[PDB]
């Protein structure tokens, strides 16, 4: 499959903030949640 | 008649990078962290 | 504006399109139970207490998986995008109760997710076998939530098989034969055929489990005449079969796939593909009794059970062959979906194989419920179909969104999703050989070390399916288009562009006989 | 420039050792020195030196049979990005066992797995090949 | 016959071959098929 | 069929008198996709018929196509070269390492 | 012309994989994963009673 | 001097079939070497293991060490 | 039971699981040598630059095609089927014990004769003594004479549990309102460790098996004993 230029085209930095932005907001809640078990267990 | 063309047959906005990004990451990490606080929730209980 | 183009929709390309989306949130909060059951599993320990919760877990993790992520992409999505367009119709025969087949599985899914939320949990395993799953152990409306989960996911699919047959069946053009259509419409006519054959089984029986639950019925009920095998009978009697269509058109994904990209014409031995999956549809509906092995059957019944696998492992066997067969002299273009297909048929191998090691119920007797099941089932399942699901996905994404993804984010994503899913499953043959039961949330010291191995896998396939979601939003955040696609003579859905606009074959297509 | 909306009728100029010969010419216009050398073109070939060929040649086709089959070095940078990430994966799993994962159970220490080894070793488990099978019953040590 | 400009032709160009191969059809003179070479002419006129 | 009759059909299509592009180009992306490195008789004919509708590049890409259809072994495109070497002085058609497109 | 991943790919390799094997030794050595390993040859047998 | 004819019809086919008696060999060794490395050897061991067993000596001397609650 | 970094099976006791190993033997190396083909096929024939996309003759190899994995799989099965019919001959047992599996507990019944019946719990984790294994050591273990054929009657009072002992080669469901049979015997005394692999609750992880074969006289007194 053939692929045109770019209408508008990323660069590395774009890139590596969408990646942190990624991780930081699939982590912040799990990594939450996880981070404190025995709490919900009346500690 | 509605939108015809590349990026126009989703049910949402592509024309800006950034606030798609959000809407990615909100709606997935939705999806991610739903069961959870679900978890959270029957430790809660007893 | 936007609610009569998407929640009032009527034509097959939306359909398709909420479908994906859907079935990707679905996806992933499957992920997320998976990523909570190998956090149980990882260090020894009860890192959330009681077996209980991890019950729920399982059993969400299955239902979440099975009904929400492969089912509704693979068929739904995949043949309302590619079947009108493959055999050249406008629409689907009846698009209304495609788009009501959607509307009922989010219902289906906050149903399920309720059935978590109420304080019993449904913590029984994916069957759902009384007595566990009657009002003594789980009394509460958990068990009730899920049967109707249940109830309208197997409404849902119905009406698509329905749907799928009809507009297979009749919205061909009138010079085409059955044997001139691609191989993907035949995978989602013998899906059809099978989900519309199967499904009122276990929606009988679930609804004579919820009678045994609330009306005072004594159908499973050994204190009142009853027996639970009567149950396991009906659940599995639609439960191969529901496997089997979980793994039909991905076998019609992945041989569109390995015919485009190795440049060939057509794939070899048409006829052998035809033939093997209306063999396998017509093969899995007496097999089932390979999942009860240890209730005690007579010996001849399991003799013949036994027998019944190996000839439903020989016409796949034809089709892995045929394949490796279609691969030969071919200009390979090295894409992405060629290694989502590649691994495909390797792992899949791998995991029909460790099916016929299970397949035997003299070995089944002491590989029941371990962890070497759990191995199989997550070899077919987690790689086949997760790979079918990917190599679709890589392959037609430029038709349904019109931009291309870029292929070394896509290698490198089917790089690190191929080590986690092998460091994550290679282990748990060890832990079933061993002797680890399953739906345990501690094990003993010895069934320690793989159990901490395969944790640290899931958490590589995390990483896969991160960089995925980085996949399609670096394509909307590059709009590089198409200009032209190889081979789209053959191909019809390419012949429209991409994306192809909402009205197609108002001209119909020109095919005669004579 | 921007073509209108039938890119997908006609044809296009593929380009792939499948198929030596495209249907497409790859410049479809062409300068007036252009179409002087396809007017040159309808005589003999033999008064036609070496940069009208390869100009020609890069008229009508784009990449040559060599260029196309290059050894082009993305699988380093592929692998490379692999290993990135599982090494990311394996510091989220470092901060995992840090803060998530509480106390190991008391009997991994090594007096407990001595005497547990000693209960192995004295109820003879599993000795046919597997563990109570590597140890001597006479010298009291392990099979050397 | 045709409403419009071009019409997608589905040619089985030998009998009991399974892949028909699908091509555009424009107006003007007769295209052929891209492995058979029969002649496909477009007469967009009807209704 | 055997040898003899596909060597002849092919030299005969080839040397179809009122030849123009797309059957020329239909031809040799027949035969490409064949099992087969072409005996170079087919070549000649091939080449002759490039010449009889004045076109160049086309001939320069069935060379080429010689060369690569081979493969990894070298016996075959030296041998198709010193064999069609009075066709190719006879049109003035130049083969592709003395135009530069083997050097990548 | 040069490309991306003509010398950028050799930077990648050799980041890629010498930082993935510092990191996974240090997880797999120095944050204290008890990895429950063979016994045989390696812990002497204490009396129990 | 000169060059001669090499074989230009079908190479793929001769490749498949050298490469193809190759695969049965190289299949069957991995097979064997299997069942010579693991099989073999453990159906000898367990033939030493049982061909000279006494159980009644191996039950006093796992009984000597209080293992069993019913022998004291 | 099971040691860490194990691999294959645990090691035979009955005779049964000793054919059980070496069909599983015969089938794993069955199992190698056809992925053997398939990954070495799979890596041939995509490192080729020679190529054939034209029309090929649809059909002549299915016949090897079609009758290699159909003999295979009747070389697979004809043991399969051996050892199945060698579970169910003609037993003439010696004892008979009757299992229980109540609300995440074991009861056993030896009641041919002077009738009793005793029942299995857990030792927990903070009570065990020194030297035992977590999660695999009960309150009272179940005593067997060793060498002879021993019918076990499984069944359950509530819900579904499955009796199963790996290294012995028995894994029976334990099905309310029915009562299965599996026959036991031995080769070795000394203790045998399984545990439930039917899901059965919140402590489906908590009821493990403990099976202690002794000698017959050994028996005879803690039947006198026990009573
Ligand atoms: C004013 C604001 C701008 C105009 C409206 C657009 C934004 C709001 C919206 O309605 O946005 C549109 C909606 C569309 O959603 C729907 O229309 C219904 C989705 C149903 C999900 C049910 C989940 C379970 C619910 C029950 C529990 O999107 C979402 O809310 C989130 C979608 C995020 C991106 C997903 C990317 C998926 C990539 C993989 C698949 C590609 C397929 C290509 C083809
Ligand atoms: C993708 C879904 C899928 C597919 C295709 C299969 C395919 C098969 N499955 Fe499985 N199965 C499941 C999903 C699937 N299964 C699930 C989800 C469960 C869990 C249910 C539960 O909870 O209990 C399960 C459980 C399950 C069990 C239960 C085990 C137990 O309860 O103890 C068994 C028993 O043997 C079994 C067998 C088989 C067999 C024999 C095949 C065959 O169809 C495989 C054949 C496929 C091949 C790829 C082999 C062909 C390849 C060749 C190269 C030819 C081989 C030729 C020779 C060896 C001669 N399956
Ligand atoms: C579709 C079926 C499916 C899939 C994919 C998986 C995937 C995984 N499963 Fe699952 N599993 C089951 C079906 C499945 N499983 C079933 C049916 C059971 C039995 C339950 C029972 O006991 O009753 C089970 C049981 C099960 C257990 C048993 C727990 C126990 O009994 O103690 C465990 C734990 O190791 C486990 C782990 C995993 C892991 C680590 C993955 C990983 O592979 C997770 C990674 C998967 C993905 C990342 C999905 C891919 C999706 C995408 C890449 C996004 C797609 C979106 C777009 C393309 C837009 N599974
Ligand atoms: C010892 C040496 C090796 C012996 C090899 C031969 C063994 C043959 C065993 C055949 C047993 C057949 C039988 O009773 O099946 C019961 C089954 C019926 O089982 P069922 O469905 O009634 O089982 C339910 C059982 N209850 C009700 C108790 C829960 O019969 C059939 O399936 C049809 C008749 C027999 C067909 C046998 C074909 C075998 C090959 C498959 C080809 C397709
Ligand atoms: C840090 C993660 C983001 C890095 C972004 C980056 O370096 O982008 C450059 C390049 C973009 O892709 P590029 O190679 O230019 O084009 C594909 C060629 N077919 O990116 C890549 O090709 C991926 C490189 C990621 C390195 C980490
Ligand atoms: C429970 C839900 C039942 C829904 C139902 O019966 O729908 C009937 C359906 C509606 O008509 P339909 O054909 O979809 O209209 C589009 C083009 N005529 O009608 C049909 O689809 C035709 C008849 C199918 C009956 C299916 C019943 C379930
Ligand atoms: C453990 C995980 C392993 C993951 C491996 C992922 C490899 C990704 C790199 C890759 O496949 O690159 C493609 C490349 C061929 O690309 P190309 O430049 O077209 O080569 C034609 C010859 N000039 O190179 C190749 O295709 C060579 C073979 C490498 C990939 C094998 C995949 C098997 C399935
Ligand atoms: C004599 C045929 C035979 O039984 O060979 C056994 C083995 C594999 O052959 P198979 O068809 O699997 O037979 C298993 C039968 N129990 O075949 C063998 O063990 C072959 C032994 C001879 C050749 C050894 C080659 C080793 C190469 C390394
Ligand atoms: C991939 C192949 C298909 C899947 C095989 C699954 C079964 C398996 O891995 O079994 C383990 C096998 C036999 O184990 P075993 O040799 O008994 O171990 C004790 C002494 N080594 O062990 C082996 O075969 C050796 C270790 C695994 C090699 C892979
Ligand atoms: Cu009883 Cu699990
Ligand atoms: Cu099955
Ligand atoms: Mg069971
Ligand atoms: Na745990
Ligand atoms: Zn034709």
């Amino acid at each position: 499959v053939s692929a045109k230029p770019a209408k508008t085209p990323t660069s590395a930095v774009e890139q590596a903030v969408g990646i942190s932005a990624i991780v930081v907001g699939f982590m912040v809640p799990a990594g939450w949640v996880l981070a404190h078990l025995e709490s919900y267990k009346k500690s | 008649h509605y939108e015809e063309g590349p990026g126009k047959n989703l049910p949402f906005s592509v024309e800006n990078k950034w606030r798609l990004l959000a809407m990615m990451t909100v709606y997935f990490g939705s999806g991610f962290a739903a069961p959870f606080f679900i978890v959270r929730h029957q430790l809660l209980k007893k | 504006m936007f609610i009569n183009r998407w929640l009032f929709s009527t034509n097959h390309k939306d359909i398709g399109t909420l479908y994906l989306l859907f079935g990707a949130w679905a996806g992933m909060v499957g992920t997320a139970l998976s990523i909570l059951i190998r956090a149980e599993l990882g260090q020894p320990g009860a890192l959330l207490g009681d077996d209980q919760i991890y019950n729920v877990i399982v059993t969400a993790h299955a239902f979440v998986m099975i009904f929400f992520m492969v089912m509704p992409m693979m068929i739904g999505g995949f043949g309302n995008w590619l079947v009108p367009l493959m055999i050249g119709a406008p629409d689907m025969a009846f698009p209304r109760m495609n788009n009501m087949s959607f509307w009922l599985l989010p219902p289906s899914f906050l149903l399920l997710l309720a059935s978590s939320m109420v304080e019993a949990g449904a913590g029984t395993g994916w069957t759902v076998y009384p007595p566990l799953a009657g009002n003594l152990a789980h009394a509460g409306a958990s068990v009730d939530l899920t049967i109707f989960s249940l109830h309208l996911a197997g409404v849902s699919s119905i009406l698509g098989a329905i749907n799928f047959i009809t507009t297979i069946i009749n919205m061909k053009p009138p010079a085409m034969t059955q044997y001139q259509t691609p191989l993907f419409v035949w995978s989602v006519l013998i899906t059809a055929v099978l989900l519309l054959l199967s499904l009122p089984v276990l929606a009988a029986g679930i609804t004579m489990l919820l009678t045994d639950r609330n009306l005072n019925t004594t159908f499973f009920d050994p204190a009142g005449g009853g027996d639970p095998i009567l149950y396991q009978h009906l659940f599995w009697f639609f439960g191969h079969p529901e496997v089997y269509i979980l793994i039909l058109p991905g076998f019609g994904i992945i041989s569109h796939v390995v015919t485009y990209y190795s440049g060939k014409k057509e794939p070899f031995g048409y006829m052998g593909m035809v033939w093997a999956m209306m063999s396998i549809g017509f093969l899995g509906f007496i097999v089932w009794a390979h999942h009860m092995f240890t209730v005690g059957l007579d010996v001849d019944t399991r003799a013949y059970f036994t027998s019944a696998t190996m000839i439903i492992a020989i016409p796949t066997g034809v089709k892995v062959f045929s394949w490796l067969a279609t691969l030969h002299g071919g200009n390979i273009k090295w894409s992405p979906a060629m290694l989502w297909a590649l691994g495909f048929i390797f792992l899949f191998t791998v995991g029909g194989l460790t099916g016929i090691v299970l397949s035997n119920s003299s070995l089944d007797i002491v590989l029941h419920d371990t962890y070497y099941v759990v191995a199989h089932f997550h070899y077919v399942l987690s790689m086949g179909a997760v790979f079918a699901i990917m190599a679709g996905f890589v392959h037609w994404f430029p038709l349904f969104s019109g931009f291309t993804l870029d292929d070394t984010w896509a290698k490198a994503h089917f790089a690190i999703m191929f080590v986690g899913v092998n460091m994550t499953f290679f282990p748990q043959h060890f832990l079933g050989l061993s002797g680890m039961p399953r739906r345990y949330s501690d094990y003993p010291d010895a069934y320690t070390t793989w159990n901490t191995v395969s944790s640290m896998g899931s958490f590589i396939s995390l990483t896969a399916v991160l960089i995925m979601i980085f996949m399609i939003w670096e394509a909307f955040a590059s709009k590089r288009e198409v200009m032209s696609v190889s081979y789209a003579s053959t191909n019809l859905e390419w012949l429209h562009g991409c994306p192809p606009p909402y009205h197609t074959f108002e001209e119909p297509t020109y095919v005669k006989v004579k | 420039s921007v073509v209108k909306s039938e890119d997908y009728a006609f044809p296009t100029y593929a380009d792939r050792r499948d198929y030596p010969l495209p249907d497409v010419a790859h410049v479809t216009m062409l300068s007036a020195s252009q179409k002087a050398l396809k007017e040159k073109e309808k005589a003999d070939w033999s008064s036609l030196s070496r940069d009208e060929k390869v100009q020609l040649y890069r008229i009508q086709f784009n990449e040559s049979f060599a260029e196309m089959n290059r050894g082009t070095n993305e699988w380093k940078t592929v692998v490379g990005m692999a290993m990135f990430f599982i090494g990311f994966t394996a510091l989220v799993l470092i901060w995992e066992k840090s803060y998530v994962y509480g106390p190991i159970p008391h009997t991994f220490d090594r007096d407990w797995v001595a005497m547990q080894t000693k209960r192995m070793l004295d109820m003879k488990a599993n000795p046919i090949q597997g563990f109570s099978a590597k140890w001597d019953y006479d010298k009291n040590e392990w099979k050397k | 016959p045709s409403i419009s400009n071009k019409r997608i032709v589905g040619c089985i160009c030998e009998e009991d071959n399974c892949t028909v191969i699908w091509f555009w059809l424009h107006k003007g003179e007769s295209q052929r098929c891209p492995n058979c070479g029969t002649h496909y002419k477009l007469v967009p006129h009807q209704m | 069929e055997t040898d003899e009759e596909f060597d002849a059909r092919w030299v005969t299509y080839f040397n179809k008198p009122d030849i123009d592009a797309w059957e020329l180009r239909k031809g040799m992306n027949t035969l490409v996709g064949y099992d087969l490195v072409p005996e170079p008789k087919i070549i000649d004919a091939a080449l002759r018929a490039c010449r009889r509708l004045n076109d160049f590049a086309s001939a320069v890409r069935i060379l080429e196509v010689v060369k690569d259809k081979a493969g990894p072994h070298k016996e075959i495109y030296p041998y198709v070269i010193q064999e069609l070497r009075p066709t190719l002085n006879e049109l003035g058609i130049s083969t592709p390492e003395e135009l530069g497109l083997d050097k990548v | 012309a040069p490309s991306f991943h003509d010398k950028y790919g050799n930077a990648i390799l050799a980041g890629g994989a010498i930082f993935c094997v510092s990191t996974w030794t240090y997880t797999a050595t120095q944050i204290g994963i008890e990895w429950n390993m063979s016994p045989v040859g390696r812990v002497t047998p204490k009396e129990w009673r | 001097a000169l060059l001669p004819k090499p074989q230009m019809r079908g190479l793929l086919a001769k490749r498949l079939r050298v490469h193809i008696a190759g695969a049965f060999i190289v299949a069957l060794g991995v097979a064997a070497a299997y069942k010579f490395g693991v099989a073999e050897p453990r159906k000898k061991a367990y033939a030493e293991f049982y061909r000279n067993y006494d159980s009644m000596k191996d039950f006093e001397e796992m009984r000597k060490a209080g293992i069993f609650q019913s022998a004291k | 039971m099971a040691y860490p970094f194990q691999l294959g099976l645990q090691d035979a006791t009955s005779p049964i699981m000793e054919e059980l190993m070496n069909f599983h033997d015969h089938t794993l190396m069955i199992v190698f040598l056809i992925s053997s083909l398939v990954l070495y096929i799979i890596s041939l024939m995509l490192t080729t630059k020679l190529t054939h996309t034209s029309t090929m003759d649809a059909q002549e190899v299915e016949t090897i095609w079609t009758i290699l994995p159909a003999v295979i799989l009747i070389m697979i099965a004809l043991p399969s089927l051996r050892i199945l019919y060698m579970m169910d001959e003609i037993n003439n047992p010696v004892l008979t014990v009757k299992t229980m599996g109540h609300q995440w507990y074991w009861s056993y019944e030896y009641t041919d004769y002077e009738d009793l019946c005793f029942d299995s719990y857990m030792i927990p984790t903070n009570d065990l003594k020194p030297g035992e294994l977590r999660l695999l050591e009960v309150d009272n273990r179940v005593v067997l004479p060793m060498e002879l054929p021993i019918r076990m009657l499984i069944s359950s009072e509530d819900v579904l549990h499955s009796w199963a002992v790996p290294s012995l080669g028995l894994k029976t469901d334990a099905i309310p309102g029915r009562l299965n049979q599996a026959t036991v015997t031995s080769n070795r005394p000394g203790l045998f460790y399984g545990q439930c692999s039917e899901i059965c609750g919140s402590n489906h992880s908590f009821m493990p098996i403990v099976l202690e074969m002794v000698p017959l006289k050994y028996f005879e007194n803690w039947s006198a004993s026990m009573i």
